[PDB]
């Protein structure tokens, strides 16, 4: 970027951090597999 | 939980199940925590190093592309008699008006971004030639004082900024920062602007970058001429949150997000989906 | 620099600069407001900050209203300053700007 | 309530004056809407001659 | 184990024996604003006990052509209680809160319930160009009624809703569902009376049926604002 | 007293105050000094790190804009017959004649500033095609001999700085270095630039940049054309000192700070700002 | 040095450049209750600034005939702003209080007036074997006046009145006085709506004089409770 | 101690016991011009004492009608004792200024007099587009009148002259003002007959009033050139 | 900057230098807070 304001620069594509758990999973109680669910 | 992730999840081979107190493949949807049951509970699988990427996904690029978000087509002419947009236009920036683009952007909720805006301007005779005309966008802040005439003193620009670009050029290009007095646009907005009752209901000012004003420099020529212009927007260093349900009923207004549906399905109000013959009847069948 | 608080029909020049008090007949008396938009026309247009701040479309931070008494030195009083955070009317009592 | 001497004034006046403290922040820059022409200003045409 | 719950706040509290776990939205959890993305500089008030406790609105009746409810936040509590005389008295607010919605019925009813948090649910008009009223969108405590629930009364769909913070109430499965929801929105306080964060909607996917005895089914809702938070004092609006 | 800063105060939160002898809030106006009272003094106050940024007020970027200075429109022709610029001009380069960019500057006494120089070229038929002309921009000094005719051999710029640039060509730019013979331009003048009496009051010759003569290279074409340039002007390298009262009333010359007023408020002599009803009367009032 | 002052609780200040010195009555300071004096074991609430403020109650006019104005605590407060609303929303109440009495006049004026708080101000009434009723005691944010000064009302006397903590606003010295009032009760906490544990007196012990140009002599009192605390809540009364 | 000032300079001192701190514009002090600054090569003179000490210019009587007054610097002073014949023999003079602007009253009066010196203050004329003439802006020891002071006579405001260095007398707080003024030109020397670096305006913002025996009460101005220099000398002008 | 004239570089929009006191508090003896003014 040879602008001087940052904000000019190229899109940023490197962010591969991920946390689907916040959608697929927002129990407070973590589901351990092969347990029943609702015990 | 958070972990970065550039590739499919591979799959472990798996052996025969036959243990009590453990029934990997039923769950409580009641919870609202999607199954969890995993392809190597549920059959025997091999084993597999899946080497598929998941970059094409990234927020970034799947917003990251420069969708047109305005058209506009005038009469450049002598506008001695007429009524109408005389030489020059005013646009309210939104991101509302092209449903495509639209769409996507509702995917979210709330969404952080700088804006790069490209414009294209192509020209018609009203035969003898083209003319390579310049012209003038200035950008005037949401609500601020915008230009009365082609000639007007206003386009002096002495804050405002401005763009000088020819029809011969490539398309002008310019980045507008994430300029939101929040720390992020809201794409929704459950709320009234205004501190009275009889505001505008969704549409939070705080979320509208701008004023673009565009004006042919040159004074007019012997003949007229139709001059369309066209604007491009494209998010970058993006940041999004809550996704939500994609839209299925037609738009029907900018303003808000009225709906009525097609009139027959698919996306009919009572209908989303196109109708089969019954539950039991399978489209496609191979025969 | 100097609020044109009384900016009013008859009040001409510097007499616009200056808001007179008068001694009351009744109690806890209204005296004078003060619209607050300095991106706005009214008596904080016309001042070094709000002259520079309508160069800009977007503000943040604290305002200070310092008010001098010009009467004569045998002269006493003491005067309620209140500012209100939006959401209503203006307060027209002295009990309710209080709050 | 004001109160003065028969020989003071009984009408006072006070001076308003306003100011950013320096928590102040402004943003987007913008053209101001308390200056505008509609003309040439006298003898700006003049330069040319 | 995760069918049995005790939610206490304040001096109220509230248990269930039929319980599904329960949702923290986005898995994040109520808390104060932290001096580094305040903005306010007035001290802020917090009240705590006097506003953070459950606050029970009126019942709806579940009927076999219901087409659902909804409760927009803060409006739903903006006159209840102590938490609507701070929210009267002050020009900013910011709260997270616990939501419980209540339904029992008998084992031999049937009825599915999808008891959803919707973060700026804003509202769209049928057949008609013209946006929804103030009085079409503020309904305080009684709350509202969709109208086309298929499309969540936003032209989207009820289909994918579960994108967001929910539960279910299946009737032979639980009786009650609970969702924690933190501080939404893109700015750390906000004007309580003119802008809604969130919107609690309970919508009955599957119909409410039984050939046993019929009984009135009602459905309840307690909501407790959590780590409560007020600035700009003034009058009461 | 001096100190680098890059945003806003932070705000200390603060706790009751009830001490003898102190009294924060409480001036004394008659020192010209400002109020000194701080927030935490005046109420309790929480702590508050504020990250808002201060760049955009920075001296460098309020002037720092090109800003339209000169904008003349003359026919390109046959001038046999003509009483008129004759296929060229001189500009006696002011910061004058334009208000938006006049008033920024005039918020300052003094200033010291390089000047970016942009020249926008743009044509019009008096329709068979617009022709790709090439101009000249010829800088010659305050004062100092310009050309009389299109043709002069004034134009041979042995010394003088030239600049030829076609319409087809993006604008032309250059850069003018601070020339002035003393430290600082003086943007306002509080005396008589001759030694005599009949001198003009408020004009500094030193503080005029100089002439611009500029003609169209190309000999007249069978038809006549109108060909408008226009100049913008951007300071850069800034140096400001002593603010001033904004420009309330409207300009009225290039040569002096001469008042008149608009004929009713808002900024009419006797009314700079427009009247409410009464000093208990608030505008905008929430109903 | 002990002639100015600024008082400064919550979004409210007040400056006084003539006053003398202040009162902090019995040598205390206003503080929360501490566990080892604590009763009631429900979490209480401790709004702060939204209601340990200044409150300005209407002025009344110092006329030559007047005998004098009292005000109790809690009563005129216990329908002004968030400390009225807590008053009402809950059963008890604990707080101090910050009294500041304001006067001011002409170097010609001369004039003094007794500001007194009286702790358990027990009225009585006159010529008569019946107790005071409801409506002789409660006058809320309005306050009373003095029948028989000289015996402050109850029997006893002005004179030795001096005992309760108190300033007095003598003209041509000072134009203000402040009390710093800490809870005083035998019990920690108490029932805000039956109870005073304080009475603001102001008496014109030397009447208001000159023979300079008439005009309306004010008398105004700001109140701020302090470190205050509710327990019991439930609706409002 | 803020309240009481002494200026002493060559054989003239002024002293006035109700000013109200004194000030510095831009927070400079005058100083003789430095050799890496210097510009003219001759050896200058420096009087010092001679030229360097207070000058009372005649007064001015401030009328209930006062528009305010200016006089400008070194104009006003280049025809007055060896400050004048200095700027008289030589082409180029150079100077700071310490200007002491009185006016008293009574206890009973009430004006506020805002006492600005403003920098390069070019006036304007009114209502025509014709440039001031040298008679309407070199008036000398006399001084000038304001016509608009409304606009600085320049069509700015004089609501934001405060951006200058200045002060006030309020006739109830001060009975002077007292402004200490550096070299303000962006040369370091300058022909004193035809430019003017500072022009002092006092102007009756709040205008002179009251109800006692009526006197005639004058402004008066006294002004003490600093690190006085003279270069290119040759006969008088 | 590619020429050899200085003058002709870009902007310099680093100096965060300030004193507002020059202008907001040009008094002699500094104002000490909470301190009465005039004393
Ligand atoms: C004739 C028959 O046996 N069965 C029809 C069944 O085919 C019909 O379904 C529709 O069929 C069309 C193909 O003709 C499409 O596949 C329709 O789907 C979509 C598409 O994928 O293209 C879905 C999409 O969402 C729609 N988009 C919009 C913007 O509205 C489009 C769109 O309408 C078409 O592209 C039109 O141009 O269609 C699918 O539903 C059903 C209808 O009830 O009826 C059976 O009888
Ligand atoms: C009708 C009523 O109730 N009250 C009017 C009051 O509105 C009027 O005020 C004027 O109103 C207009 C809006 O119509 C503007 O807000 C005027 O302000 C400014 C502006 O901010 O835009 C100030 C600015 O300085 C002015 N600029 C110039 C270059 O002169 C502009 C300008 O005149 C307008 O934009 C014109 O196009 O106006 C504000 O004063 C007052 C007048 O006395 O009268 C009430 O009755």
């Amino acid at each position: 970027n040879f602008y001087k304001d940052s904000y000019a620069a190229s899109a940023s594509k490197q962010d591969f951090s991920q946390d689907p758990s916040k959608f697929t999973e927002p129990v407070v109680e973590g589901l351990k597999a092969g347990a029943p669910v609702l015990k | 939980v958070e972990s970065i992730i550039k590739t499919a999840t591979d799959t472990v081979k798996s052996e025969i199940n036959a243990e009590l107190g453990v029934v990997p493949s039923l769950n409580a949807v009641e919870t609202g925590a999607t199954s969890n049951t995993e392809p190597e509970e549920a059959i025997q699988t091999r084993t597999v190093i899946n080497q598929h990427g998941v970059s094409e996904t990234l927020v970034e690029n799947f917003l990251g592309r420069a969708a047109l978000v305005s058209k506009k087509s005038f009469e450049y002419k002598n506008h001695a008699s007429s009524s109408t947009h005389k030489n020059f236009f005013k646009w309210t920036i939104n991101t509302k008006s092209f449903v495509q683009l639209r769409r996507k952007l509702e995917l979210f909720t709330y969404l952080r971004f700088d804006a790069e805006i490209t414009i294209l301007t192509t020209v018609a005779v009203n035969y003898m030639g083209l003319p390579d005309l310049t012209l003038q966008a200035m950008f005037v802040p949401t609500g601020a004082l915008t230009p009365k005439e082609q000639d007007s003193f206003h386009w002096q620009s002495g804050s405002n900024a401005s763009v000088f670009f020819k029809i011969s050029d490539p398309p002008a290009r310019m980045t507008i920062p994430f300029m939101c007095i929040n720390s992020a646009y809201s794409v929704f907005y459950d709320g009234f602007a205004g501190f009275e009752k009889n505001g505008l209901y969704g549409i939070n000012p705080a979320d509208t970058i701008g004023n673009l004003c565009v004006r042919i420099v040159n004074e007019h020529q012997p003949v007229g001429f139709t001059v369309t212009v066209r604007v491009y927007m494209k998010p970058k260093h993006i940041k999004a949150w809550a996704p939500r349900p994609p839209r299925t009923m037609p738009y029907m207004s900018i303003a808000n997000a009225n709906y009525k549906g097609r009139d027959t399905a698919p996306n009919t109000l009572n209908a989303i989906i196109g109708n089969r013959a019954s539950v039991t009847t399978m489209p496609h069948n191979i025969v | 620099s100097m609020m044109e608080i009384n900016n009013t029909d008859g009040a001409n020049g510097m007499e616009r600069l200056r808001v007179d008090i008068s001694v009351q007949a009744d109690l806890d008396q209204l005296l004078f407001n003060i619209p607050l938009d300095i991106q706005l026309d009214g008596p904080l247009r016309n001042t070094l900050v709000g002259n520079i701040s309508r160069y800009y479309t977007h503000w943040s931070g604290s305002l200070e209203m310092t008010f001098m008494f010009c009467g004569s030195f045998m002269a006493t009083g003491k005067l309620i300053l209140c500012y209100t955070p939006p959401g209503g009317s203006c307060p027209t009592t002295r009990e309710t700007a209080m709050l | 309530n004001l109160i003065v001497p028969s020989e003071s004034s009984d009408t006072c006046s006070l001076i308003g004056f306003i100011a950013a403290k320096d928590d102040f922040s402004l943003r987007l820059m913008r053209d101001s809407p308390d200056i505008g022409q509609s003309n040439h200003l006298h003898g700006a045409e003049a330069a040319y001659q | 184990s995760d069918r049995v719950l005790q939610l206490k706040l304040g001096n109220s509290a509230i248990v269930t024996q039929e319980a599904a776990n329960y949702c923290c939205a986005y898995g994040e959890w109520p808390n104060y604003l932290p001096d580094h993305e305040a903005v306010a500089i007035d001290k802020p008030t917090q009240p705590e006990t006097s506003t953070d406790r459950f606050y029970t609105l009126r019942s709806v009746k579940w009927e076999s052509n219901s087409t659902g409810w909804w409760w927009k936040l803060p409006d739903a509590l903006n006159n209840i209680g102590m938490f609507g005389q701070n929210v009267q008295y002050h020009y900013l607010y910011r709260s997270g809160f616990l939501i419980h919605v209540q339904c029992n019925a008998t084992k031999f009813h049937q009825g599915a319930l999808l008891v959803v948090a919707i973060p700026e649910h804003q509202r769209g008009a049928h057949d008609t160009t013209t946006s929804p009223g103030f009085n079409d969108i503020m309904k305080g405590e009684r709350g509202g009624t969709f109208n086309h629930p298929y499309v969540l009364d936003d032209g989207t769909s009820i289909a994918c809703a579960t994108i967001f913070p929910h539960q279910w109430i299946n009737l032979r499965t639980n009786n009650s569902a609970t969702i924690v929801l933190p501080w939404m929105n893109v700015a750390p306080m906000d004007f309580p009376l003119r802008h809604n964060q969130w919107t609690l909607a309970v919508i009955p996917v599957v119909p409410l049926g039984t050939r046993t005895m019929s009984s009135v089914v009602p459905i309840t809702v307690s909501i407790a604002p959590m780590c409560c938070e007020f600035n700009g004092l003034r009058h009461a609006i």
